[PDB]
Formats: C-alpha cells, sequence, structure tokens
C-alpha cells in the first residue's frame, strides 16, 4: 500500500518481542480534554488519544474505504423492506469491569446525545430520522420509540427503526445511527449535568478496548494496559502510554527518541522529520478536499435556500472554467509542499475508492491556452493599454478573500493573483490583505452573504460518509458562493437515493455528480492532502491502513 | 455536521 511516495505500513524485518511499553504522543499546543463518552467529547486531541481503549468504544469494523464490514465488537444488518438497522452486540463483549455489554448500553448512547440535561453538542438533524427520536429530544416522549430490544435491556441485540433509509447507512461516520456503546450500569446514579464532569467518564470510565486507562493525568496523560476481558486478540504489549507533545517540542522528542510515534504532526515540519535516523514517515491518504468557490448569489434563512442571484462575470460559465485553468496547482504543492499536498481532480477524496475515480478531469493541470480561449470566445477582449480583458466596455476585475493559515499562504495566493494576470484577470486581495480564520468563517457563514468578495477558497475534513448535501445544496447554508442547479441538485439526489444502496450505482451517482460540479465550474477542487506519521524503526506492526482494525493488539516492539 | 471547516 502506497500513498504517493509514502509507504502506508512499516514493515518491520524484525520480529516482536513478548511485552513491551509503546510510547505515543499527540502534537497538541492545548490540553487533551478526557471524556470518555463519544457523545460528551468534543476535543479531538482526545478522541484520538482514546485509540487504545477502543475510540471511545466504537462498536463497527470497516473495510479501507470505511464501509462497515461484520467482525468488530458488534454487527450491524440494514434491512431496506423493514427500515430497520439490527445492531448485533457480540456474545463475550465486555466492559472493563468484567460487566457484559448489553442493549441498554447502546441505547443510552442515545440518551447522551439526545436528552438534552447531559449537554451533549452532537445531536444532528440527521438523529430526526429515527422513530421517536426527536419526541424524546424535546422532551415530549421519555422514551426512545423508534429503538427496541428483541431480547430485552439485558440482551444483545438492538433494532432502530428510521422514517428512511439511506444509501449512506452502509459508511461508518453517516450520522443516521450511531456506532458506541456507553456503560448504563456504571453511570445510571450520575445525575445527567454531572456525567460529563464525573470520575467515572474522566480520570476512571469503563471501557471495551484492547487496553484500558490505568492512570489519566488531565490535559496531558494515559497509561493503558491490557484489558482482560477484551474479546479479541490479547495485545502484544504490556502497556502504551499516550501523551500531549507541543509543536514547538516534537522534532527535539524525535531525536532523543522520546516517543515511538507521534500522531498528528503538521505539514510544515515534515523537512525536519524526513531525515531522521532511527524513524520510518509513513503516510496515508487524508479524508480532506479544499477548493475555491466563486460567489453567485445570497443564501435566504428563512425559506432555506441559496439564490443564485448575484451580478458578477463569474455567472459566465467561461469565465468560472478559464479562472480554475490558470491556476498552477500542481507547480504550487511541488514548490510548497513536501508531497503533503496533491491536486484535486474532483470534489471526493481519493480514499474513497467506491466514490470516485481517477478518470475525473478537474483543473489539476494548468492549461493557459484554453483559458484565453474561453475567455476571448466568451467577448471577454484583452487590451493593448492594460493587460486585461474588457467586455460591453467594463474591465474584468475580481475580489479574492484569500486567507491565513498555510505557512506559505501569502505567496501561494500571490501567485495565484499572478497566473490570473496571464490571463487578463485582475484580481485583488480583499481589503488589500489575507483574511484571519474566524474572519473568514464569519463572512462565509452569515447570511444572507457579502457581495464584496468574488473568490474564496475553503477546505473541510470529510466525515467517512462523504456527505455533499450538508456542502452543496440548494438548502446548505455551507454553500458559500450560493449556486443553484437543477442538475445538480438531481445529481445530489441520486447519490441518497434507493437505487444507491447498490455500490455500483452509487458510484456511478458520484462519479457523475462530480463530472457535473466540474463543468459547471461553480466550485474548483484545489487540493487532496496526505498524513504523515513518523514511526521508531523498533516498532512492529504499525500502519495507517483505514482497514486495519487490530493494529492496538498487532503492535509491538523488535527490543 | 459530518464534516468540518480544515
Amino acid at each position: 500500500l502506497k500513498a504517493g511516495n509514502f509507504d502506508v505500513a512499516y514493515q518491520n524485518p524484525d520480529k516482536a518481542i513478548k511485552g513491551g511499553n509503546l510510547k505515543v504522543a499527540y502534537q497538541s499546543d492545548s490540553p487533551m480534554k478526557a471524556q470518555w463518552l463519544s457523545g460528551l467529547s468534543n476535543d479531538a486531541t482526545f478522541a484520538t488519544m482514546s485509540g487504545p481503549g477502543g475510540g471511545q468504544d466504537g462498536l463497527f469494523f470497516t473495510d479501507s474505504g470505511f464501509k462497515f464490514i461484520k467482525g468488530g465488537a458488534a454487527d450491524v444488518a440494514l434491512d431496506k423492506e423493514s427500515k430497520t438497522a439490527t445492531i448485533t452486540l457480540r456474545k463475550d463483549l465486555k466492559w472493563s469491569d468484567g460487566s457484559e455489554v448489553t442493549a441498554k448500553d447502546y441505547e443510552f448512547t442515545y440518551e447522551t446525545i439526545a436528552n438534552p440535561a447531559y449537554g451533549s453538542d452532537r445531536w444532528t438533524d440527521s438523529l430526526a430520522n429515527i422513530v421517536g427520536l426527536s419526541d424524546y429530544h424535546t422532551g415530549k416522549a421519555k422514551t426512545i420509540s423508534g429503538i427496541t430490544f428483541p431480547d430485552g435491556e439485558n440482551g444483545k441485540v438492538i433494532k432502530v427503526q428510521f422514517k428512511e433509509m439511506k444509501p449512506g447507512m452502509t459508511q461508518s461516520g453517516n450520522g443516521y445511527f450511531l456506532e458506541t456503546v456507553a456503560p448504563y450500569q456504571y453511570l445510571k446514579d450520575v445525575a445527567p449535568k454531572d456525567l460529563a464532569s464525573s470520575p467515572k467518564t474522566t480520570t476512571k470510565p469503563l471501557v471495551t478496548g484492547p487496553f484500558k486507562p490505568e492512570n489519566v493525568v488531565a490535559g496531558e496523560s494515559i497509561k493503558y494496559v491490557p484489558n482482560p476481558y477484551y474479546w479479541g486478540e490479547k495485545p502484544k504489549l504490556n502497556s502504551i502510554t499516550y501523551e500531549v507533545v507541543s509543536t514547538a517540542k516534537s522534532v527535539a522528542a524525535l531525536s532523543s527518541s522520546k516517543y515511538d510515534i507521534i500522531n498528528g504532526m503538521v505539514s510544515s515540519q515534515y523537512k525536519q522529520v524526513k531525515n531522521l535516523k532511527g524513524y520510518k514517515v509513513l503516510g496515508q491518504q487524508a479524508m480532506y478536499i479544499s477548493l475555491m468557490y466563486y460567489n453567485l448569489g445570497h443564501y435566504d434563512a428563512k425559506n432555506s435556500i441559496n439564490v443564485q442571484d448575484r451580478k458578477t462575470p463569474l455567472q459566465d460559465q467561461n469565465v468560472r472554467q478559464a479562472i480554475g485553468y490558470a491556476r498552477n496547482v500542481a507547480e504550487v504543492d511541488n514548490k510548497f509542499s513536501n508531497g503533503l499536498s496533491t491536486p484535486a481532480n474532483s470534489l471526493i477524496p481519493p480514499i474513497f475508492k467506491q466514490f470516485t475515480s481517477s478518470s475525473v478531469k478537474g483543473y489539476e493541470k494548468q492549461d493557459l491556452d484554453k483559458a484565453n480561449k474561453l475567455l476571448d470566445e466568451d467577448g471577454w477582449k484583452l487590451n493593448k493599454s492594460t493587460g486585461y480583458r474588457e467586455k460591453d466596455g467594463k474591465e474584468l476585475s475580481l475580489v479574492y478573500a484569500a486567507r491565513v493559515g498555510d505557512a506559505n499562504a501569502e505567496t501561494i495566493a500571490q501567485n495565484y493573483i499572478q497566473q490570473w494576470k496571464k490571463i487578463g484577470v485582475k484580481v485583488s486581495l480583499y481589503n488589500g490583505k489575507l483574511m484571519e480564520f474566524n474572519s473568514w468563517v464569519d463572512h462565509m457563514t452569515t447570511p444572507p452573504g457579502a457581495n464584496d468578495w468574488d473568490i474564496t477558497d475553503g477546505s473541510w475534513s470529510l466525515a467517512s460518509e462523504p456527505s455533499q448535501q450538508d456542502l452543496f445544496s440548494a438548502a446548505a447554508p455551507y454553500n458559500f458562493g450560493h449556486f443553484n442547479d437543477s442538475e445538480i441538485t438531481k445529481d445530489l439526489n441520486d447519490i441518497d437515493s434507493a437505487k444507491s444502496e447498490n455500490p455500483t450505482y452509487r458510484k456511478a451517482a458520484f462519479v457523475k455528480y462530480q463530472e457535473d460540479m466540474n463543468k459547471k465550474a461553480y466550485v474548483i477542487p484545489t487540493n487532496f492532502m496526505l498524513n504523515y506519521t513518523p514511526v521508531n524503526k523498533r516498532v512492529v506492526g504499525m500502519t495507517l491502513d483505514y482497514g486495519a482494525m487490530n493494529t492496538w493488539s498487532e503492535i509491538g516492539v523488535s527490543s | 455536521a459530518a464534516a468540518a471547516a480544515a
């Protein structure tokens, strides 16, 4: 398995010893916030650090494309005809204290999120598709009517009844049903308003994973030890320590071999890491897309609809395409990215092999000739005097709301401005400088939208169900440029249709959608990215493969 | 509610 030039796995030539201690860090300049219940946890640092303990008690295995498979802590089965997900917990699925994981523990997850008394931030509208769940969430019902227990609360089976099935229900991270358990017998006497701050969910939790946390130092670290009651394969290691390390100390920690693995390192430090003797640097395709938006309308919040009514030359498809073909994204990546940004051909990242294809062509190759011809054949005629194009007497001049974020953000934005000058388009920065991120978010997300930018960049960390509805549909507030296109709406609906329960049909629908988006060019894909992880050469069985389900049990050290 | 800025 490769990811760009990177290996996905470190194939250690040496055999693992029995036992050993693995030293893992997560790069963060902020303290971790320990919260073992998925529904109550809002800190990405700790979510990742919870890995050895079960990742906040996730139930389901997937393949490398995040499609559910059987054989994890539980199985999930979908039945179209009865509109039901059936969750079957393993007979020997236990909490770390030896107590049984039961149907009630699965249902209780739902209460931690949907009952506002616990203070979760994780309710989504998607959950309203479970029968009875909205009524629970608003306090109209004392129980969740769509969740039933064929063999009782102390049984191992849970049925979840939906109003409508969705084809994304076979992908982890779909959000239509939840994928974690909570130890109801351990927590049932804690007041909901006190659950998040209780020892029992912070320093002294029950877990289901291959390791349990023997010690938690708040903000800093976890000492993991084998969980005797884990249903699966007993781990090789005697322990794992998992700590936060600051950005400024990460490279030195590798130099001294303080950590066997550091997770979450940022793209800029890669040049300092690549050279380090004693480490293998692994890479993996990220669940990430960056793209360029054009401002084409406004958002009507009252009616929840994007209206594509902005006066701008970007209403012309030829202009949108030309501005895309003019960029030198490949060249930019080659100068600056260390192979960690690679040009996007489409809106769906290539890690989703079941939902995209490299055969989709976008704007990944600069074509200044094509850009110039497009503007020509559309009446944007160049000047002698100025080097810029005019049409019905008005100059082709646009505002670029570029933003701070990338370590060469200023240099990249200027490079694009210069490329656009080559095709006779005059582009200037919004207020003559890069936008701060919080400014940029406010500008793009406050309805009805501003009229004072033409081009901007966005970048998303995608869930493992790569839903496009929430980003680009006619009703989406995140449709930042406010396009509204009947063909794209049809394409989006087809992706989520009953016909798309068939994987081959769904792939085709995703592919058509990506083609249509590139042609229409309301937005332009910019980059995919790779994540990297340095791994000490003594570690055995380490891999970034998303389909690797037992890495914490398999991983060992050679000395 | 699935995807995040980043």
